[PDB]
């Protein structure tokens, strides 16, 4: 049994500005199985009523998937997503950084 | 101008109780149409892009007869390969299967694909003639001999050739809108100090339609790789699509680094410089 | 448009 670990991008959907609608996004592709449990999180608490992507996959069977939110940047806020996979002994988390 | 229709389908067994959970979903090009998903109520296949509702209930009907006709085929071949593999009944177990075609910018008959994965590993393809198969082990092998037996490919290669170039010209014709636009990347690059010594420039690509794009940089009118760090193109989640290209320079030297963006969305490629 | 219909492996 092959397993694959997932590869993860925390981002905005349009260019952040500090109190500015928008939507947040974390990306979890190349991995297998396909089960899987992405957060997002605000200050480390769970974000209620992400949605995501219908699951897909790539030329070499990798599953990908996008989950989102609406969210408003600010100076003091801080976001992230969190993943667990049967490949991760803890769950894995990616901050939110504005310029990636 | 070529063009794409693909359908993607994963059954993953649920051992302890009842049917697998299936998955299906039909893109063109990069677009995704639609879909079904086992676990919601409708037990329908639903529409996803705008320009399929233009279907009426014939269409509705017919999908979703045959999306959960192929449920029922990837149930039984979970069992199958899980005998041709010697495995227990005790562990999940995935199917993957894609097929579909590609025309050329005429939209007429390019390539067909028909490939099927288990636990994420190569099973068994169509080859490019669309008449013979690839088969990766001896399980696999099985399949070959019963798919060829019943002549298989024969009935495969008739979809791939007609049927599936034929609908893709309507959904095309139909999506005229979204389908036919490009969207030419959003370009701009970031500075971002690390040290006294180092910076970084960050040459972004935002907004872009199809996902196919090319990021690089040049120092000095030549190809730089080393330094650089280029993600994996993402979805913004409006449709459309994102990618950076990051490079590693000396302060101050940041005029000898360009940024070239290729994208079918634009006339001849673009370079940028940060100012 | 789906394929009428797939043969088990």
């Amino acid at each position: 049994m092959i397993q694959r670990t997932p590869k993860i991008q925390v981002y905005s959907r349009h260019p952040a500005e500090n109190g500015k609608s928008n939507f947040l996004n974390c990306y979890v592709s190349g991995f297998h199985p396909s089960d899987i449990e992405v957060d997002l999180l605000k200050n480390g608490e769970r974000i209620e009523k992400v949605e995501h992507s219908d699951l897909s996959f790539s030329k070499d069977w990798s599953f990908y998937l996008l989950y989102y939110t609406e969210f408003t940047p600010t100076e003091k806020d801080e976001y992230a997503c969190r993943v667990n996979h049967v490949t991760l002994s803890q769950p894995k988390i990616v901050k939110w950084d504005r310029d990636m | 101008g070529s063009h794409s229709m693909r359908y993607f389908f994963t059954s993953v067994s649920r051992p302890g109780r009842g049917e697998p959970r299936f998955i299906a979903v039909g893109y063109v090009d990069d677009t995704q149409f639609v879909r079904f998903d086992s676990d919601a109520a409708s037990q329908r296949m639903e529409p996803r892009a705008p320009w399929i509702e233009q279907e009426g209930p014939e269409y509705w009907d017919g999908e979703t007869r045959k999306v959960k006709a192929h449920s029922q085929t990837h149930r039984v071949d979970l069992g199958t390969l899980r005998g041709y593999y010697n495995q227990s009944e005790a562990g999940s177990h995935t199917v993957q299967r894609m097929y579909g075609c590609d025309v050329g910018s005429d939209w007429r008959f390019l390539r067909g694909y028909h490939q099927y994965a288990y636990d994420g590993k190569d099973y068994i393809a169509l080859k490019e003639d669309l008449r013979s198969w690839t088969a990766a082990d001896m399980a696999a092998q099985t399949t070959k001999h019963k798919w060829e037996a019943a002549h298989v490919a024969e009935q495969l290669r008739a979809y791939l050739e007609g049927t599936c170039v034929e609908w893709l010209r309507r959904y095309l014709e139909n999506g005229k809108e979204t389908l036919q636009r490009t969207d030419a990347p959003k370009t701009h690059m970031t500075h971002h100090a690390v040290s006294d010594h180092e910076a970084t420039l960050r040459c972004w690509a935002l907004s872009f339609y199809p996902a196919e794009i090319t990021l690089t940089w040049q120092r000095d009118g030549e190809d730089q790789t080393q330094d650089t760090e280029l993600v994996e193109t993402r979805p913004a989640g409006d449709g459309t699509f994102q990618k950076w290209v990051a490079v590693v320079v000396p302060s101050g030297q940041e005029q000898r680094y360009t940024c070239h963006v290729q994208h079918e969305g634009l006339p001849k490629p673009l370079t940028l410089r940060w100012e | 448009v789906l394929r009428d219909d797939l043969l088990e492996a």
